[PDB]
């Protein structure tokens, strides 16, 4: 609920951000996400486009560490470009199987 | 054993058959085990069998001292000197205790060569069959 | 469209005998094989000693 | 219709080697995998030979190998790419629990207790066969160890004299480990058929941790020769340990005969087992150290239920990298700790050390990854 | 049911190659692999490093004391005499 | 592991509690004649060739 | 109580990596085994061949 | 057709006044393109003795 | 214009891979010999008075 | 085979190695064996063909 | 113990004063004799029955 | 095996046999090499390791 200091955690947010690697390869923040079952379906029911340019910025990161190289400077993902596809789909998902759950334990 | 120990003060003459591989430091153990007998520190006192010798673990070695100058005369006419024995006598025992250290050498040596040879080579045919994933490109076009 | 594609310049990897658009490649194309198949001679030689 | 696609064996075999897919981006430490399937085949024909002379009687076993080191032709050669072979054995081996666990293909689960199983095999075949030579070390270590049974609570004296097969350590207990340890390898290895059964349905994990399937490739073309490249370096580096410094991995002590009557001063175990010693010598207890040994390797299969993290690979989430190199740091602290005798500065830094080996990985580690869960607002 | 036929869809994802005997085994080393070896040991090193100079500092610190309390054991009988 | 418990799952574990003391039954009188335990085998009425 | 003194390096003939034990030095010392060392000491691995 | 593999195809060669293009060309199933392959290029080997 | 050695060595030889490993095996023929001497008289080289086999001559041969 | 100019101890060793090393390679083969049993299908004492009453 | 001397000394000890030990030698022993018994019966259904197309 | 005699299957045969020259030559010399044998390799100009 901090105001200033949450700007200090948009920061931090931001730094961690960029320590994280895969700004280095183009990928979006969604395409690293563990892909169990949930994801799986999550990702089943993406939009056919948005579908092609998460398996094409996959593979051009894998080809990236193919070589071991970096993806240039210019075109390295950027905190405040990401969008964040996957989201409300893997929450319906979820959301899905917390209400089967929750039917199924009574 | 038991006759090797009531001859020499309950003590047992270990076999030195491994004795430079088996003590730690190997054969340097051995020559500064030879050389060092200083007479005991003022503060100490030993058994009369016993002998000071600081390099032994319990530094009261029951031996006596084996060598001294002029107690044997090499064939080779060479001088006696405790040092050249006791040089030589480690050096005896780390061949007794290594007696494959030669071959061993030379065969090193002609590995050394051989994997200096083959490492580029194979490193070269990896770098050969990768190179058509490593130049690759790849585009995307979307059909609109 | 069917036809907008064209491969990207690959001449920077190339091997320096073949890299002009002139020359003919079927003389170079022996020697180009020759090398490393020379390598992997070599390499079952001390493989097998 | 090629005739790999007909034949049965050529069937399996154009499954398991010459056609299933991988990641292409997979890299240097998956190799050492493969290499341990390599190493078995070493410590068996190497360790083959090595039957053909020795004698597990324990009046004989030191004299036997005194007869092969000397009197056998190029027997020392032998018995050296055996002992280092096996030291070699355990490199690869903790290199690859360590790829395991860093790129988070703990979540193989099957996979990875198959593993484990396979792993505290290769441990006692490893243990059994040092306790082979009849040395020094060998036979106080086996004296040490065996007691430990001992400490079970109420079984415990009937069960340990039930393995001596006797009162004391003797040659009985010699016979029995020359068999074990002659049998139990083979035992690993169609573990490890299981264990390459279990993991292919799924396929390898690349360094990335995203799936693969967009990019797989072939076996046969490249990873056969990038596994013949990692094979020649390890074959380098084994034949670099033996002809030239055979000696500085062992201990010297061996190359005495056993003595029930007297004990030798440092009484070190060989060193891929001293971290667990350290534990021994961690807890004033004796079913207490027992159990934290036992969980010592053991806690390896709690890992995959103690993950939190929402991706595989420590490798985008830097503060776990750094946790787990502080893990890495403290098994040098307990390997280093295991070879030397106890004294204040020891026993303090060994406690210490172990503690923070518990809680590194049951507390810090799922927390931090928490925390690396929000700090990516998800 | 994972054979290359079986795998994931995908659509209009173009790539490009070159036969290995068209192109030298060691393209541009001197210019672009050793800066990339770099970069990638410059991103190792603070991640990976530092933790083992702490292991560094436990070890002689550890080496030093033993070593010191054992001297100075006599030593410390000198103090008590 | 919050949602094993629950209004049926309690209903499940009591409809099989007496198979589960029916097997640790099982388990029990089996350790008992596999190891030939003697301090309850010296209390049994008949089971005494034990000497 | 406290430990033994550390002995000290040698640059023996045959420490180094290519080095070779000296067949002459192992001869005088053979020769010095025969009735210094041998008295009372054995060696029950090594063999007249 | 014996285990029903290419469905349609055609061998061709393109010649040009410097070069040339010989080879073949044919459809695919998915599952079928491998074996497709295998036999195509035993035909060209068959030719080459 | 004129053929490199590679390729006067390549179509010889390398087109068919039975002759490729006949060359092969022939190249291991000589390179055993050849690098037994080499290696040998290196190490031969490294140590000359330490080895016996020229400390033969002080006791030989009656 | 002897390990030397005639049967001895050595070559009872040897014996006791392969005599214990072989049977676990039969094993393995045991197991190829029925692999190229299995897909075919059992041999029934008529002769005749008997998928009709598997 | 597989040594030229201790080797039937051995067999005593499993014989006598190994418990139970005697027993597991003549299973052993006889179990290979039964174990060709079974192996030649085994061929020879093969021999009979056609068994030899496979 | 009737069925292989025939022409063509000469003129197969004729196709193949220097293959079956070369590895003939392949599978002698390198038997020959890997046993070392004292009869045929002396004959050569420079293999003498043997004496
Ligand atoms: C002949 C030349 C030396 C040959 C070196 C052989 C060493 C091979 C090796 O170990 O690397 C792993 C090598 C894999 O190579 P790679 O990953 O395909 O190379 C990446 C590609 O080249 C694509 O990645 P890249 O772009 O980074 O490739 C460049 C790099 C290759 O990238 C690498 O992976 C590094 C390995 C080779 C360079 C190391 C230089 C050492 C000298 O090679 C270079 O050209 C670097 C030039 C540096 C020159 C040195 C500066 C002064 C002169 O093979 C293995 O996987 C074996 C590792 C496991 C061994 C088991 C350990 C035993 C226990
Ligand atoms: C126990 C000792 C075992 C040592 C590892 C044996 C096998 C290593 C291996 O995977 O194959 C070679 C492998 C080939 O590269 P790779 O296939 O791309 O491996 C994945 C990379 O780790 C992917 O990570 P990266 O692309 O970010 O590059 C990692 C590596 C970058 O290293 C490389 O790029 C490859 C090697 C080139 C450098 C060679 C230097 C001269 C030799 O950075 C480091 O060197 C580690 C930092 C601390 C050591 C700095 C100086 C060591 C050199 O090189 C390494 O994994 C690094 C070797 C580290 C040496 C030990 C340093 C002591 C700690
Ligand atoms: C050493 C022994 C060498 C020969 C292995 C024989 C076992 C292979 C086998 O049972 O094939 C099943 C195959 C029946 O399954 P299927 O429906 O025809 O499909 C074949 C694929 O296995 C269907 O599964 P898939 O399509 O997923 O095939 C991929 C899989 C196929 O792998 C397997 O089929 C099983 C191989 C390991 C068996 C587990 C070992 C347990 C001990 O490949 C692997 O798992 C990687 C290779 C691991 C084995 C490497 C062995 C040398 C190292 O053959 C049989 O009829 C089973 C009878 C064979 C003997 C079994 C009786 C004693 C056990
Ligand atoms: C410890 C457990 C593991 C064992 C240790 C393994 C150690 C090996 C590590 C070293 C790596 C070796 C790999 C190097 C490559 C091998 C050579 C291979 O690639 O040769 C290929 C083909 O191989 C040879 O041509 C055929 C064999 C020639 C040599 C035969 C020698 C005898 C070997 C027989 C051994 C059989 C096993 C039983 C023992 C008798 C060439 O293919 P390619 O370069 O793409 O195209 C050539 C085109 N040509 C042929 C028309 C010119
Ligand atoms: C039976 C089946 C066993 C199959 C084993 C196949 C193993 C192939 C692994 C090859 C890796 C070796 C790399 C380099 C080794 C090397 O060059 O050794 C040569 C060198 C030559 O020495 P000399 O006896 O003086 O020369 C006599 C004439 N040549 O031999 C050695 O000294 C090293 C011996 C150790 C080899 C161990 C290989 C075992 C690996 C399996
Ligand atoms: C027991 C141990 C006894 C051994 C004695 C001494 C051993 C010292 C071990 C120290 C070796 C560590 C050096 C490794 C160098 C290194 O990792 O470089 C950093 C590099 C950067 O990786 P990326 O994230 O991919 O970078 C992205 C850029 N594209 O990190 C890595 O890749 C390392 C990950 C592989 C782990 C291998 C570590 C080997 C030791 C692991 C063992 C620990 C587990 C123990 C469990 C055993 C239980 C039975
Ligand atoms: C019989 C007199 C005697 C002679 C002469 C003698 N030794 Fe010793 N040696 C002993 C005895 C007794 C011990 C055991 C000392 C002990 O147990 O404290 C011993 C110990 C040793 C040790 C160290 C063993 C250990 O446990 O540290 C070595 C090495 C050794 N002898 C080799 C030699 C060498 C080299 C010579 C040089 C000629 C030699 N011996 C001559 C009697 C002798
Ligand atoms: C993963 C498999 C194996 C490992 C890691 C391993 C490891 C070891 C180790 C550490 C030793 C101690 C030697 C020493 O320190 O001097 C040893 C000895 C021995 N091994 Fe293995 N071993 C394995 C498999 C085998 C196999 C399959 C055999 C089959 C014969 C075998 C036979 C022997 C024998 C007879 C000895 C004692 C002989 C001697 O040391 O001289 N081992 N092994
Ligand atoms: C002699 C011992 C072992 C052998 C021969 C062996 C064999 C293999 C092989 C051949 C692979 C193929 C992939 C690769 O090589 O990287 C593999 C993968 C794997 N191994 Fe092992 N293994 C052994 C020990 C272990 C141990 C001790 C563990 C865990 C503690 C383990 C866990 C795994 C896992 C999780 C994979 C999956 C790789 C991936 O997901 O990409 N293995 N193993
Ligand atoms: C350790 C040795 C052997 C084992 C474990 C073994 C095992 C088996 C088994 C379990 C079967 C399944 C059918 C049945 O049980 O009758 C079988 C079938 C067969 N075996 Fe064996 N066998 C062995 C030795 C042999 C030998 C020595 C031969 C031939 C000389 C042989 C040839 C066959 C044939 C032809 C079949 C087909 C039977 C059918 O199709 O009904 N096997 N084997």
């Amino acid at each position: 609920a901090v105001s200033a200091s949450g700007k200090w955690l948009d920061g931090i947010r931001k730094w961690y951000y960029n320590a994280a690697g895969f700004n280095k390869l183009g990928l979006m923040r969604d395409d690293t996400i563990y892909e169990d079952e949930d994801v799986k379906e999550a990702i089943r029911r993406l939009p056919e486009n948005l579908y092609n340019d998460r398996m094409f910025r996959i593979k051009r990161a894998l080809d990236l560490n193919l070589k071991h190289q970096i993806l240039p400077k210019e075109q390295w993902t950027k905190y405040e470009e990401e969008n964040f596809y996957l989201e409300p789909y893997l929450k319906e998902v979820i959301r899905e199987r917390k209400e089967r759950e929750e039917w199924a334990k009574k | 054993s038991e006759a090797a120990r009531a001859a020499n003060n309950g003590a047992l003459p270990p076999d030195l058959s491994y004795i430079v591989r088996a003590r730690h430091g190997g054969e340097d153990y051995v020559f500064s085990l030879l050389t060092g007998y200083c007479e005991p520190p003022t503060g100490v006192s030993l058994r009369e069998g016993l002998y000071f010798n600081p390099y032994f673990p319990g530094q009261a070695i029951a031996m006596a001292p084996p060598i001294y100058t002029d107690v044997l005369e090499f064939d080779d006419g060479t001088p006696a000197t405790m040092s050249q024995i006791a040089k030589d006598v480690c050096t005896f025992l780390r061949w007794a205790s290594e007696p494959e250290h030669d071959h061993r050498k030379r065969m090193g040596l002609k590995m050394l060569m051989m994997m200096a040879l083959l490492v580029p080579l194979v490193y070269t045919i990896k770098r050969h069959k990768w190179s058509v994933l490593k130049s690759r490109k790849l585009a995307y076009r979307p059909p609109k | 469209s069917h036809t907008d594609i064209k491969v990207p310049d690959f001449s920077e990897y190339r091997r320096l005998e073949v890299l002009d658009s002139t020359k003919s490649s079927r003389e170079s194309s022996e020697a180009r094989k020759g090398f490393s198949y020379l390598v992997t001679g070599v390499t079952t030689v001390g493989v097998a000693y | 219709t090629p005739m790999r696609k007909t034949n049965p064996l050529m069937k399996l075999i154009n499954h398991s080697f010459i056609d299933l897919p991988t990641p292409s981006n997979i890299s240097a430490w998956w190799n050492f995998g493969s290499l341990l399937g390599a190493c078995l085949i070493l410590q068996i024909t190497t360790g083959l030979f090595l039957a053909m002379h020795y004698s597990p009687d324990a009046s004989t076993a030191f004299s036997s190998i005194a007869h092969i080191t000397r009197d056998v032709n190029y027997g020392w050669i032998i018995r050296y790419l055996h002992a280092n072979g096996a030291s070699m054995f355990f490199i690869c081996l903790f290199l690859h629990i360590g790829r395991g666990l860093y790129y988070g293909s703990f979540l193989y689960s099957e996979t990875w207790n198959i593993g484990i199983i396979l792993l505290l095999a290769t441990m006692a075949t490893a243990f059994m066969g040092y306790v082979l030579p009849w040395g020094q070390m060998s036979f106080w270590g086996a004296t040490v160890i065996t007691n430990l049974l001992s400490a079970i609570p109420y079984i415990g004296t009937d069960l340990v004299q039930w393995i001596w097969g006797g009162y004391s350590v003797d040659s009985p207990t010699l016979t029995r480990f020359f068999t074990f340890h002659f049998i139990l390898p083979f035992i690993i290895a169609a573990l490890a058929t299981l264990h390459l059964l279990f993991l292919h349905e799924t396929g390898s994990n690349n360094p990335l941790g995203i799936t693969s399937h967009s990019d797989k490739i072939t076996f046969h073309p490249y990873y056969t020769i990038k596994d013949a490249l990692g094979l020649l370096l390890f074959l380098l580096s084994l034949m670099t340990l033996t002809l030239f410094s055979p000696d500085l991995l062992g201990d010297p002590d061996n190359y005495t005969l056993a003595n029930p009557l007297n004990t030798p001063p440092h009484i070190k175990p060989e060193w891929y087992f001293l971290f667990a010693y350290t534990i021994l010598r961690s807890v004033p207890n004796k079913l207490g150290g027992v159990l934290a040994l036992l969980l010592s390797i053991l806690i390896l299969a709690m890992i995959p239920i103690l993950h939190m993290s929402k991706q595989q690979s420590m490798m985008f989430r830097p503060l776990s990298q750094s946790l787990y190199w502080l893990l890495a740091a403290d098994l040098l602290i307990l390997t280093w700790i295991g070879g030397q005798p106890v004294s204040y500065p020891f026993t303090i830094i060994g406690q210490v050390a172990s503690v923070l080996y518990f809680t590194t990985i049951l507390i810090l580690m799922p927390t931090i990854s928490l925390i690396e869960n929000k700090m990516l607002k998800w | 049911g994972r054979e290359f036929g079986n795998l994931t869809r995908m659509r209009h994802v173009i790539s490009y190659s070159l036969s290995p005997f068209e192109q030298r085994a060691y393209p541009h080393v001197f210019t672009k692999g050793i800066p990339n070896v770099l970069r990638r040991i410059r991103e190792s090193f603070f991640r990976v490093v530092p933790q083992f100079v702490v292991f560094y500092l436990i070890y002689t610190w550890g080496t030093e004391e033993f070593e010191r309390s054992k001297r100075k054991n006599p030593a410390a009988y000198e103090n008590d005499k | 592991v919050t949602r094993f418990l629950g209004p049926r799952y309690r209903e499940l574990v009591k409809n099989w509690v007496p198979t589960a003391y029916t097997w640790g039954a099982v388990g029990a009188v089996g350790l008992v004649w596999a190891t030939d335990w003697r301090l309850i085998l010296d209390w049994v009425p008949y089971i005494n060739g034990k000497f | 109580s406290d430990l033994e003194l550390h002995p000290p390096s040698y640059p023996w003939s045959h420490r180094g990596l290519l080095s070779s034990l000296d067949h002459t030095s192992i001869r005088r010392g053979f020769q010095v085994y025969k009735q210094v060392c041998a008295s009372c000491h054995s060696m029950d691995f090594v063999a007249y061949r | 057709v014996a285990n029903k593999l290419c469905q349609s195809f055609q061998t061709f060669s393109i010649c040009y006044a410097e070069t040339g293009l010989l080879g073949a060309h044919f459809v695919c199933d998915r599952m079928k393109i491998d074996d497709m392959m295998f036999v195509l290029q035993g035909q060209w080997m068959r030719l080459c003795t | 214009a004129a053929a490199t050695l590679t390729s006067k060595l390549y179509s010889l030889l390398f087109r068919r891979t039975s002759t490729f490993a006949l060359t092969i095996i022939v190249g291991v023929m000589f390179f055993e010999r050849a690098f037994d001497q080499g290696a040998d008289a290196i190490y031969d080289h490294i140590n000359e008075g330490k080895l016996w086999k020229h400390i033969k001559h002080k006791y030989e041969n009656k």
